[PDB]
């Protein structure tokens, strides 16, 4: 390929895709939990179950998803699903009945976002062979900046307008998103019987439980009996910046890694993910406190960034497509029903310090699943016991 | 680069024999990224590894020899080393010493020649 020129303006794109859809998941239910804050709930258990319903489609939906970007092309996909997003976000607008709205956000968006989702990691490879590490980076960069600035965007432009009105405003980043679409260009279950792949596989998901937790239910142990200096938002947007980073960095170091030894990184960054977080509880001096959520937010590019690469070295790229779809694919239930276990441990031990050691558990097991990965030498060797 | 020939012996039952093999021209960086073990070729058989040890130091084995014989690496000698213990008359076989090389394409070969190993009946 290129490798370079026009392949920075792909970058582009997949940037723009990444952040105008996390911002969009993440905004509206944050915009819908203010609202209630601000309203009755009249439904009430159900309404705080739709931004976990419309998140989780997105993953749950790749494994089918794969078989329309290796079938039609990586631009035809990413546009025909930003336009089924765009539609079913301007239908939102109109009166919140229950199943209505449920249908309109969770069965048109989300689902939507799962066609213009996976195309933009794909497409990168097919422009990047040896800085592809750089690019995922940049991008990775680049979404963490505009998810991080999109929901003050919409609330600080959104003019104070009503929650049913202002759904109208966010369907013009899907409509833009198809356009910018255009700029991408062409440049089953078998690849499971590759073991390699699958313990890989295996591992990632295992660690997925224990992931979702500590990042997003940080909030709720220094709102529940320990913070009395909080200034909480400075702990998130913290985590948030030091994320940005450590996933700028870690694009780039992966460039130095060669090959399949990369792998190495991945068990580096959950044996330590795993530990830091059960030194939360611990480390309960604040400054010290604070210290270990930097480092929990640095430890997160590795955790992420760092796997399309993998994927791509795995398989290559002739099944980048396939193998990320059924990576994501399991990645939805084991993700999505790590916070309802956590805040129902905290009911069965009745603290809430104790969901914090279940959330060191499943990534330290998956670093341990993960350390065994055969060697493509050692795989080999395995394989000449053929005769 | 080449592999020199060594081993063989002549044991009765339950005894125990010790191999090793030379290799030439390779230099210690060149030996990482590779793999050194033995193989085995018994009267009307095939030649089959027997043991090896991986670039990462470890050793994978075949089925019917796994924890009846041990090798090690010797990495530092640029040498290899093939010990055995409680020998049997059907272990009899012709056994050669392989090294297998990282190579992007496919793994390279080297062996030399291998030497015959006989347990008395």
């Amino acid at each position: 390929p290129p490798e370079g020129g026009f392949g920075w303006v792909v970058v582009f794109a997949a940037t723009w895709c990444n952040g105008s859809i996390f911002g969009i998941h993440n905004s509206v239910g944050i915009l819908y939990s203010m609202l209630l804050e601000e309203e009755k709930e009249k439904v009430e258990f159900q309404a705080a179950w739709v931004g976990a319903l419309a998140m989780g489609m997105i993953f749950f939906c790749s494994p089918i998803v794969s078989i329309f970007t290796d079938r039609l092309g990586c631009r035809i996909t990413a546009t025909a699903g930003a336009a089924v997003a765009f539609i079913g976000l301007h239908t939102s607008s109109f009166t919140s009945s229950l199943s209505l709205r449920y249908f309109t956000y969770g069965i048109l968006f989300g689902c939507g976002c799962s066609f213009a989702f996976q195309p933009s990691l794909v497409i990168l490879g097919h422009y990047f062979q040896r800085r592809l590490g750089l690019a995922n980076g940049v991008v990775s960069a680049g979404s963490s900046i505009f998810s991080m600035s999109f929901p003050f965007l919409i609330r600080m432009l959104g003019d104070k307008i009503k929650l049913a009105q202002t759904f109208q405003v966010l369907s013009t980043f899907m409509f833009v998103l198809m356009l910018l679409s255009l700029t991408y260009r062409p440049l089953n279950m078998r690849v499971f019987r590759q073991r390699t792949y699958r313990i890989w596989a295996f591992g990632i998901a295992a660690a997925a439980l224990g992931y979702f937790v500590p990042y997003v239910h940080l909030m709720k142990y220094v709102e529940e009996e320990f913070s009395e200096i909080k200034e909480t938002w400075v702990l998130l947007v913290c985590i948030g910046a030091t994320s940005g980073l450590g996933r700028l960095v870690s694009g780039h170091i992966s460039d130095s890694i060669p090959g399949l030894k990369k792998i190495y990184l991945q068990v580096l960054s959950f044996l330590l993910l795993g530990l830091m977080s059960m030194m939360i509880p611990l480390c309960r001096d604040f400054g010290g406190l604070i210290v270990v959520c930097l480092f929990l937010g640095l430890c997160d590019g590795f955790f992420i960034t760092i796997m399309a690469p993998i994927a791509f070295e795995l398989v290559g790229p002739m099944q980048a497509s396939q193998a990320i779809g059924y990576l994501l694919g399991m990645m939805a239930l084991p993700m999505i029903a790590g916070p309802p276990i956590a805040g129902l441990l905290r009911n069965c031990f009745g603290d809430y310090h104790v969901a914090f050691y279940f959330a060191g558990v499943p990534p330290i097991i998956g670093a341990v699943i993960l350390f065994f990965v055969p060697s493509r030498l050692e795989e080999e060797l395995r394989r000449r016991l053929t005769e | 680069v080449q592999l020199q020939e060594s081993g063989g012996g002549l044991v009765q039952p339950g005894g125990s024999l010790r191999l090793s093999c030379t290799a030439s021209g390779v230099t210690i960086s060149a030996l990482n990224a590779m793999a050194m073990g033995w193989y085995r070729q018994a009267p009307g058989e095939r030649r089959v590894m027997v043991a090896a040890v991986s670039e990462r130091g470890n050793a994978m084995y075949r089925e019917s020899v796994q924890g009846r014989f041990t090798v090690t690496r010797d990495f530092t000698n640029k040498m290899v080393s093939l010990q055995m213990d409680n020998l049997k008359p059907e272990d009899t076989a012709v056994y050669y010493c392989h090294v297998l090389e990282d190579r992007v394409d496919s793994f390279h070969d080297y062996w030399g020649q291998g030497t015959q190993v006989t347990v008395s009946s």
